[PDB]
């Protein structure tokens, strides 16, 4: 038996958040991590953290 | 000088915190708040 409770509290158990192949050069629409919008994407340079 | 602090841990715990000690260790100018 696998109980749920909906409770206003940090979440940290779902599933698998099934991907998509990353398309490099063309106008896509992506969905990184949660956040959403329109646009290409390509190799950039930035020195990250 | 000026340094940043990065972050390390983002824990979920979701608990009501007051209060705060720091533990210390045994040995056979610090604890800055």
């Amino acid at each position: 038996v696998l109980s749920f409770e909906l409770l206003h509290a940090p979440a940290t158990v779902c599933g698998p958040k099934k991907s998509t192949n990353l398309v490099k050069n063309k106008c896509v629409n992506f969905n990184f991590n949660g956040l959403t919008g329109t646009g290409v994407l390509t190799k950039s340079n930035k020195k990250f953290l | 000088g000026f340094s940043a602090l990065e972050p390390l841990v983002d824990l979920p715990i979701g608990i009501n915190i007051t209060r705060f000690q720091t533990l210390l260790a045994l040995n056979r100018a610090d604890y800055y708040v």
